[PDB]
Order: structure tokens, then C-alpha cells, then sequence
């Protein structure tokens, strides 16, 4: 069976705060969300087979103003595609995106979204993870905040 | 021959759909008829469907100035509205600040959830000083309330004004 | 055959106004714009072949100062790709993109562009089709305006 | 072998200068820099074997503070990805993608970021080569300028 | 042996290339030539080739302020130019505003379309007290045709100042 | 049994792991060991791997207000800073500007490479007027170095005052 798995954000569960955080839940089952061959724990998309895969995630901010001012005036969101492995305890940037925004208007809505991907070796064993910057700005839909991977052909 | 409303045809025979609450796990076979199962944690269909899987419910983010209105379940689903102040725009899709009413003009009341304000011009007798979303047309001052008497009558952008006189 | 399709503008039919419309008319000929195993009508792109595709729009929005003031000043440029299904009436978000902007400043042009991509199930008489917010500012160019989808493996 | 590329920025060899430039120098081996059976010359990625492939670029833009102000205020960040052949010397754009932006306010950092993708029909002799607007804007991190291919099928 | 101009080489043969009009719809094979196919609709190709498909013509964006000057066609590329005030610049890929020539300089003319705006300072006569990309140097008034003297004479920045005295 | 410092197992059998400066090229066989290889230009791994490639060394991009302290090796990854007057900051991952101190507050000293700024509240005798990331505070004129004399004392947000008296 081919490898595969499609990652929505866990809406019941996304961290709170303005510092950069790992986010460690995803829905895998429900929905669009989606696995198969790959493993995932806690945020952690672990490779079960050797290949080189597609990777892919989507990243979209948002903020109202019933949630009062946006904190100070400088806003950077990022989001980092970022890989570990149960081997090396230490973590690298796979892929990086995002926009410094100035959200301090006077309208009652702001919004902004992410897209990266590409295409990489994997190694069981390996895992996948995603970073952003500003956690409770982010937008709880699944057409929204998503990542996913899917294999491509074997390593050789 | 058989309905549209519960059934469905696949290999020239005439099987049944799926209950709402359930998805369609496997379609009929020659030997056997569809194979229904409910549907998971925090998921729906509303209809007789021959459906692949069920629907995940909407979020009603409070983040958006949404609230929920009525939860859904396995059988219905989820239905949010905007927060006092704020209607739903289907452009946007989002919760759009209420229009104001300029001076001379009030909300009309009562004000519906999820809707932009109505406004319509002030009646005689009747006042609006202020642009708002919520405030309605208030009625003149009667002088005689504050020991006093009307000096010059009042508009539909502005208030009566009492005198003390003798 | 493996299904795919990449789908283009179709500059000639750009729907015009600011309320958010489905965009109802693409190129599968000409150009970059191609469609194998897969059909395509009024810009509802019909699954034919049970799989699991990888979807992708890039949508492109512009504005020129000889064309006047853009209308208001509440500005949300956004994509959606939608799936519906000659079964199932009701259409449903598979992904969306997009930024609130302000383009009220004093110089000539302004542009943003909005890339979504994912991996998804699809059956047969399965539909995706694109909705954009400001009609009358795509971008009518190939290179600006598409969506596609590739087949990547079988259900199984 | 199925043919790819994932090409990283040759971070010492990105050019100067506010005009538009085509990126000659990648990066096809270090890092996550990555290539298969296809040929790689001064920035022009050489299609050797027939086929779809997905194209993809993920180009980020940075500015801080210490080099000084931002020039003038006109800002377009843009990428395309362009296709040639050594057979015809023009060149046609396959891709496009970017924003106009106002980098001119008081904060120290400013950062954009732009991702495009699609699937496009290839024959052996064709290059595909990337151009942005702003060179000396360029951000030259693995994870965050780069681009590649990858096969999905034959032609047929 | 052949020339590159209207042949290729494939299979050890000398094949011949397709006609600006037409694309190259099957190489050449060890018992026929080449098949070449005409251009579809809004399509062209404008050489002597072994092309797979044929290219779309680009589009003259009005919303990009362009305008085709030569409509194109199955042989020809279309022709687009950025529309009066502005000037097409290859950086930006886009129709930029003119530049405005200051006071004491002119626009010079014929004004060439899709180009951007010559400054030339003014002459000896001739004034310029604006900035714009369009007007030219104007020559000083006459104070005669007002029925008045020359008081004080001008600049390249100024007109004359015309006096009614006796 | 073997330990896992420098040594893993595989197919049953205990390899030993691959010396800093190298990766591991082939996994080790039921006849041979592993087979380790010398890491490329400007790539790095700083343990003893089991490595299918080598890492990339960071750039210390000057536009991100970067520089190298220690430029790293085969063996030892690259170090940068952030040049004076920034301090990184991880959540940007990004050179973020100092903090000034307020007038009453100085900046402590020596002043640290790549760390913000600390604000100390000036001491009797010493003042600060500014607001700075840099500055210290000041101690007090000595009026007598003016020839004159101290007329009002001064505070920690304000200079004594001189006066030439007799
Ligand atoms: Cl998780
Ligand atoms: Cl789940
Ligand atoms: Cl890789
Ligand atoms: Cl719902
Ligand atoms: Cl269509
Ligand atoms: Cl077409
Ligand atoms: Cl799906
Ligand atoms: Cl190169
Ligand atoms: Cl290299
Ligand atoms: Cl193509
Ligand atoms: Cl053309
Ligand atoms: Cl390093
Ligand atoms: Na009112
Ligand atoms: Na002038
Ligand atoms: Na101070």
C-alpha cells in the first residue's frame, strides 16, 4: 500500500499565546483528514516507508475585533515544515513560509493564509512536524489549516 | 421498479440507501444489500444517502464572532450565528459590523440575531442626535417633567428645548 | 489512462462585480490548459475515475488606478475549492486561500496572488469547482489564474 | 528511473540590484538540493525524459533595517517560472505569483513570502528556469528560495 | 545533407519542419514525413518548427491598462501597449504612470505611445510653472494682446507680468 | 552486546556508527561493515551517525542583520549573532531591535553580543535624559569644573544646575 496522510488542525486543541509553538494535534480520521502506512503522535507525522514524498501544508490566520486589539505592532506569521527523527533528537527547517502584516487598522476582520510544498527524501523513522508563529490567531477550519504528505516513488 | 427516496440502483438491482446517521460502508453486492454504519465522533448526514463517508460539523469559532445557536448531531447539522453587533456576510464570509443609523434615523427593534440593522426616519415626536447600530428613536423631553416649558420645539435630528421662564 | 486536469481562465467570460461568484468558465484546450479521463462543464471539473488526486489552484488578483477607485474599503481577496456531487446537492469547502488588503494607497497598480493545494479522495461524479471574492479583479492571464488536479493512486 | 529535481538557492552567487533577473545559480546536491535524471545548467532546469511533471517554487523576500532604507515606494515581489527550449530561444511564462507591497513603515524586519505549483505536459530539450523582481530582497535559506519537478506520468 | 532553415533531422532522415501556421502533430517516421496540423482558435506559431502544441495569445488587460495595437493571428504574436499616461516597464512586468516634468522643463513631443515621458528644459521665451508628464514648454504671454506693457520679463519658471500704466 | 555510543544493530548483528565529519554511505551487510564517507563542502555532521547525508550549514545572512562568530567546519555546525544593536529572537526567528531604557533607567554594561538590552534605575549621583539601548547613566556635573556653583541638585531623570554667583 501506498503511503499517504492528509492532516487537519485539531480545533479542539490548538494552543494558546503569541510565542511560536509546535502544534500537536491534527485530526486523522475525520473529515477530510485522512492516513495510511504513515503513523502520527502528537503532531508528529512519522514515516513508516522509505521514499521520497510530496510535502505539503496550508496555513490560514484570522482575527476579529470582539476579540479585542491585536497585541503590539510587530507581526511576523510564519509557519516552518520542520523534520526530526526518533534517531537525532534535533530538528531542521524542511520548508518556511509567510508575510510580516500590519493588523492594527480600523476594520473588523483580518485574514491570512500560508501555502508551501515539496518534494523530499524520507526515511522511516523520520518524522514531520509543523511550527507557527502567532497560535491563537490561527483559523480552526479544516479547508483551512491542514499539512499532508504523500509518496511519490521508492528510494533506490 | 422501485423509488428514488430510499433506494438506488448499482448492478441491475434496486438496493437500499443509508439512513440518516449512517454512512455507506460497502455498496450491494450480487449476493448481499448495502452495509450501513453510524457515523463517528463529531460527524453527520442529513439525508438517505449512498454517501462515502459522513460530513465533519462546521467550527463556530469564537475567533470569527461565532456562536453556536444549536449543536447538531449525528442526524443534523451544526448552525452558528454572529455575536451581538455583527451579522453574517456570505461574500466575505464573515461577521460584518452592523450598519449605523445616521441622525434622524433609528434602529428598528426588536433587532434579529445574525442580521443587519434596519433603519428607518424618525416619527413626530420622535429624535435621533447620534449615528448607532442599536439605538432606536427617543422621544422629545417634556419641559414640564423638569419644572419647566418649551421654548422651541424639537426635530427629527434634535431635541426639544425647555425654558425656565416666569 | 491516468486522469488529470490543468484548467485555465477563460478570459473572455470573467464574471463582473464584487459579490463572491463560481467561477463557471475555464480553457482545457489551449495554452497550458489540458484534461485527460476527467470532464469539464461550466467549471465543474467531473471525477470519471475513483481515486486519490492531488488538488491545486493558483489565483491571481490586480487592479490598475485607469480603472477608478476600487469601491470600498473593506477588501478580502479569498479562493475556495469547493467539491459537490451530482448525488448530493449541497456543496461542501475542500480548501480556501486568501488575505484581507488595502489597496486605497496613491500609486498605479496593485496585485496579490492565492496557491492552495491538497490531497484528497474522490469518486466518480464527484465535482470541484473554484469561488473567488472580487470577480472583476482576476487576473485573466494562464500563468495567473488555474486550477488542476492528478491522479496519484487507486482506492484499494 | 522516474526523473525529479528539488534545486535550493546558491546562497553565495544570488544577484544585486532592484531589476528583474533570471536566477542562475542553485544548489543540486547539498541540503535538501536534490536531483534524477534530469540535467541542471546556470539556473536552467534540462527536462531529459518526456512527461507530466508537477512543477513547483517557493520564493521568500526579506529586508531589515541595517541595509538601510527600502529604495523607492513601488513594491511588486514577484516570481515566475518560465519555460524555454533550446530548440526555440523565447521564452514563455508556465507560472506566476506575488503581491504589491509597502515595506516603508518603522519596523525593524519585513518578510513576504510567494508559492506556486502546476501540472504541466514536458518533452526532453525544455528548461524551466525561475525570475523574480527584487534579487537583493532574496532570502537565502534552503527551506525557504527554492524550486523543483517531478514526474507523474508518461505522454502516451 | 539539408539546412537547418526548413528541415530536421530524426530517424537518420531529413525531415521537414511545419509552416508558421501550423504545429508538429506526429514526428516523421522511418516510412512518412512529418504531419503538421493548423493552429486552433486564439492560437499561433510564429516560425519555421517541430513544435508539440501551438502558443495562446497573450491577453490585452484592460484592468492592466493595456490595449492590443495588432490583434495577431494564427502566424502572428498579438501586440498589447500600455494605454495614454503610461508606459510599459519590463521589471514589474506592468503599466507604469508617467514621469512628471518639473517646472522649467517640458514634455517633449510627438508624446510616443507605451513610452515613458522626455523632460527637456525650457528655452529661451518659454516657461514651464508646472509639473506634468504631458504639457509642453508655453511660450510667454504678449502683453500687447491685453493691451499692456512688459513690467518685468520672465523665467524658464514664470510667465511675464503685464502692466496697464501711462 | 554492544553500546549504543558508537555502535548499532541491524540485521542481527552490532555495526559500528559512522565518526563526525562522515555519513553513513551504505548500511552494514551480513559480510561487511559500514561503510562511512567524508562529508561535501559546506555540509556538516557534528555526531556519531547513522546518517543517510550530511547537514547544510546555516547561512548568516548580513540582511537579516547575521554574522558568523564561529564559521563551523566538516565537524562543527556555524554559529551566527546578531550585529550590535539587535538580539535574536525566537519567535521571528529574527533580529529584533534592542529595548531602550526610559530617562530615570540605563543600560547595564558590558553589553552583550546578541542578548537584549537591561534597564538598571540610575543610582544617587547619576542620571539619564534619554531613552536609549545604549547609554548608561551619567554621573552629575561637578559645577566647580565650570567655575561655578551647584545652584538646585540634580535627579535621576535631570543634571544638577550651575550657577555663576557672587
Ligand atoms: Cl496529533
Ligand atoms: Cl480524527
Ligand atoms: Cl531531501
Ligand atoms: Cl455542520
Ligand atoms: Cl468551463
Ligand atoms: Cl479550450
Ligand atoms: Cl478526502
Ligand atoms: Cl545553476
Ligand atoms: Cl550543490
Ligand atoms: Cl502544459
Ligand atoms: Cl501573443
Ligand atoms: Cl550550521
Ligand atoms: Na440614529
Ligand atoms: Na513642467
Ligand atoms: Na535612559
Amino acid at each position: 500500500a501506498q503511503p499517504f496522510a492528509h492532516l487537519t488542525i485539531n480545533a479542539a486543541s490548538i494552543p494558546s499565546g503569541s510565542h511560536k509553538v509546535t502544534l500537536s494535534s491534527w485530526y486523522h480520521d475525520r473529515g477530510w483528514a485522512k492516513i495510511s502506512n504513515m503513523t502520527l503522535s502528537n503532531g508528529k507525522l512519522r514515516v513508516n516507508q522509505d521514499g521520497f514524498y510530496y510535502l505539503y501544508a496550508n496555513i490560514c490566520f484570522r482575527h476579529h475585533e470582539t476579540s479585542g486589539s491585536v497585541p503590539t505592532d510587530y507581526l511576523q506569521l510564519m509557519v516552518y515544515v520542520v523534520k526530526t527523527s526518533i534517531k537525532i533528537p534535533s530538528s531542521h527547517n524542511l520548508m518556511k513560509g509567510g508575510s510580516t502584516k500590519n493588523w492594527s487598522g480600523n476594520s473588523e476582520f483580518h485574514f491570512y493564509s500560508i501555502n508551501v510544498g515539496g518534494f523530499f527524501k524520507l526515511r522511516a523513522g523520520e518524522e514531520i512536524s509543523i511550527q507557527v508563529s502567532n497560535p491563537s490567531l490561527l483559523d480552526p477550519d479544516q479547508d483551512a489549516t491542514y499539512f499532508g504528505a504523500f509518496k511519490v516513488q521508492d528510494i533506490d | 421498479p422501485c423509488t428514488q427516496e430510499r433506494h438506488y440502483e448499482h448492478l441491475g438491482r434496486c438496493c437500499s440507501r443509508c439512513e440518516p446517521g449512517k454512512y455507506l460502508s460497502s455498496k450491494c453486492t450480487p449476493t448481499s444489500d448495502s452495509v450501513c454504519l453510524p457515523c463517528g465522533p463529531d460527524e453527520y448526514l442529513d439525508t438517505w444517502n449512498e454517501e462515502d463517508k459522513c460530513l465533519l460539523h462546521k467550527v463556530c469559532d469564537a475567533g470569527k464572532a461565532l456562536v453556536a445557536v444549536d449543536p447538531g448531531n449525528h442526524t443534523a447539522p451544526r448552525r452558528c450565528a454572529c455575536t451581538a453587533g455583527y451579522h453574517w456576510n456570505s461574500d466575505c464570509e464573515c461577521c460584518r459590523r452592523n450598519t449605523e443609523c445616521a441622525p434622524g434615523f433609528g434602529a428598528q427593534h426588536p433587532l434579529q440575531l445574525n442580521k443587519d440593522t434596519v433603519c428607518t426616519p424618525c416619527l413626530l415626536g420622535f429624535f435621533s442626535d447620534v449615528f448607532s447600530s442599536t439605538d432606536k428613536c427617543k422621544p422629545w423631553t417634556n419641559c414640564t417633567l423638569l419644572g419647566k416649558l418649551e421654548a422651541h420645539q424639537g426635530t427629527t435630528e434634535s431635541d426639544v428645548v425647555c425654558s425656565s421662564s416666569m
